[PDB]
C-alpha cells in the first residue's frame, strides 16, 4: 500500500519535472528565435552599402532584442520560481516510491551576458589594404588552443600565396571550425574562439601571424554586441553563432530530460 | 509559458475523469455491499427469538 | 477472483487511454504547426541540425 | 544552396501530413477502444453485487 | 489524463492559428500595397536606406 | 489612424471566436457532467428505503 501510493506521488513528481522542463524549453524557443533575428541583422549590418546611419538603425533593433533576451531570462518563471536567470541551479526531482531515487535537473543562465553565450576575440594590429597579398614563406598561421573537453590542438592553416586579406579570412573559416575569422573596416583579421568550442587563450605562430600581430583576447558575449562598425557586425555574427549553439545545447539537455522522465512515468505505471 | 503553465495546473488541479469515474463506481458498489451486509446483520439478534426468550 | 476494492482491468484500460491520448496530442500539435520537431523531446539531434539549416 | 538547404530542412523538420493524419486517426481509434473497454471494466465489480453481498 | 477543465490541445491549435493569421495579414498587406517594407517593423534599416533612395 | 484605432478596438472589444467556441464547448460538457452527477446524486436517499425503513 505504501509502495503503490508512493508510486502515485512518484508519477506526480515526474509530471511536475516534465512541466518545469517544458516551460523552460518553451522560453528557450523564443531565445533562439530572437538570436536568429539578431544574426540576420548582423549579416545585413556587415555590408559595405550600409552607411553609419543604417548601422545605427540596425544596432537599435539589436539593442532592443538584446534587452528582450534578458527579459525572457529574468522573468520566465514557473509559478514564481525563476528558471532561466541562473538562480534555479540544480534541483532533484524525486521519482520513486522510496527515498533516494531522484534525478538532478540543471537549468542554465540565458542572460545575454553569460560567458557561455559568447567567446574570446583577437584582432590583428596590422591593417592590410586591398593591395596586400599573402607572401611566400610568410603564409602559415598556427592556432595552439584547447578544446572544451580539454585536449590540446595545433591547427595549422597554410594560407595561399596571392590571397588578399578577405580571402585569408574565408580560407581560415573553411579549414577549421574551431575559430571564425573575419576582417573589419581597417583590414584587421579578427578571430573569434567561441567559449563553447575552446578554453583558455589562443596562441598564434607562423609567418602569417608574424605579419598580423594578433594582440590580446577580449571576452565577448551577446550583451556586448555592437554592429555599428563593419568589424563589430562581422564579429557579432560569430558571437551569435556561439550563443545559438549554447541555447540549442541546453534545449537538447532538456529534451533528453523530458524523454527520460516519460519513460520513468511508463515504468512507474506498470 | 501560458500553455505550459496551464498544463501544469491541469496535472495538479484538474480531475482525471477516467480515474474518478472508476473511483465513483467502486465507492457505489461498496455502498451497496455495506447496505446488504447491514440488512443481514440486523437479523443477527432476531435469532434470539428462536430461543423462546 | 471477484473483488470490489481494486480492479486491474480499469487501471490497464486507463494506462492505454492516456497513452493513446498523449499520442493524439502529439499528432495534433504536428498538424497545426506543420513541423514534426516542435521541441527537443521530438528529436534532439534533429532539432540542432534543423536549426543550423 | 538556398533551395537544397530548404529541402534538407524540410526532410528533417517539416511534418508529413500523409503520415501524421494516419497517426492521428490511429490514436483516435485507440482512444475510443480504450474508453469502451474502460466502461466495460468499471462494471466488473457489479458481479459481486449479484452475489447478494 | 481525460480532463474537461483545460484543453491544452485547443490552446496549442489557437496559438498556431493566430500565428498563421498574422502571416496571412502581413502577406495580404504586402500584396495590396506592393511594398514589402510598409513599416519599420518589417525592416528597420532597410526602411531608412529605401527612404533615402 | 483609423485602421490602427480599429485594430486596437478589436483587440480590446471583439471576441476571439477560436477561444470563445472552445470556452462554450467546455461549458456544455461541464453542464452535462453536473447534470449527470446531479441525477445519480438524487438516488442517494434511495438507499434509505433499502434499509427496511
Amino acid at each position: 500500500n505504501v509502495q503503490s501510493r508512493g508510486l502515485d506521488v512518484a508519477v506526480r513528481n515526474a509530471n511536475d519535472g516534465i512541466s518545469i522542463a517544458q516551460t523552460a524549453e518553451g522560453a528557450m524557443n523564443e531565445t533562439t528565435n530572437i538570436l536568429q533575428r539578431m544574426r540576420d541583422l548582423s549579416l545585413q549590418s556587415a555590408n559595405g552599402s550600409n552607411s553609419k546611419s543604417e548601422r545605427v538603425a540596425i544596432q537599435e533593433e539589436i539593442t532592443a532584442l538584446n534587452d528582450e533576451l534578458n527579459r525572457i531570462a529574468e522573468t520566465t518563471s514557473f509559478g514564481g520560481n525563476k528558471l532561466l536567470n541562473g538562480t534555479f541551479s540544480t534541483k532533484s526531482f524525486q521519482i520513486g516510491a522510496d527515498n533516494g531515487e531522484a534525478v538532478m535537473l540543471t537549468l542554465k543562465d540565458m542572460r545575454s551576458d553569460n560567458r557561455m553565450m559568447g567567446g574570446t576575440s583577437y584582432v590583428a594590429a596590422e591593417g592590410k589594404d586591398k593591395d596586400w597579398k599573402v607572401q611566400a614563406g610568410a603564409n602559415d598561421i598556427t592556432f595552439t588552443l584547447k578544446d572544451i573537453d580539454g585536449n590540446d590542438q595545433t591547427i595549422t592553416v597554410n594560407a595561399k600565396e596571392g590571397d588578399d586579406i578577405e580571402e585569408v579570412a574565408t580560407y581560415i573559416n573553411g579549414q577549421t571550425d574551431m575559430v571564425k575569422a573575419s576582417v573589419n573596416e581597417k583590414g584587421q583579421l579578427q578571430i573569434f574562439a567561441g567559449n563553447n568550442k575552446v578554453t583558455g587563450d589562443v596562441a598564434f605562430s607562423g609567418g602569417l601571424a608574424g605579419a598580423l600581430n594578433m594582440q590580446a583576447g577580449t571576452a565577448e558575449t551577446v550583451d556586448t554586441i555592437d554592429v555599428t562598425s563593419v568589424g563589430g557586425a562581422q564579429q557579432s555574427v560569430a558571437v551569435i553563432d556561439s550563443a545559438l549553439k549554447y541555447v540549442d545545447s541546453h534545449r537538447a539537455e532538456l529534451g533528453a530530460f523530458q524523454n527520460r522522465f516519460n519513460h520513468a512515468i511508463s515504468n512507474l505505471d506498470n | 509559458i501560458n500553455e505550459n503553465v496551464n498544463a501544469s495546473k491541469s496535472r495538479i488541479k484538474d480531475t482525471d475523469f477516467a480515474k474518478e469515474t472508476t473511483a465513483l463506481t467502486k465507492s457505489q458498489i461498496l455502498s451497496q455491499a455495506s447496505s446488504s451486509v447491514l440488512a443481514q446483520a440486523k437479523q443477527a439478534p432476531n435469532a434470539a427469538l428462536s430461543l423462546l426468550g | 477472483a471477484v473483488n470490489v476494492n481494486t480492479n486491474v482491468a480499469a487501471m490497464t484500460a486507463q494506462r492505454y487511454l492516456t497513452g493513446a491520448t498523449n499520442a493524439q496530442q502529439t499528432s495534433m500539435e504536428r498538424l497545426s504547426s506543420g513541423f514534426k520537431i516542435n521541441s527537443a523531446k521530438d528529436d534532439a539531434a534533429g532539432l540542432q541540425i534543423s536549426n543550423r539549416l
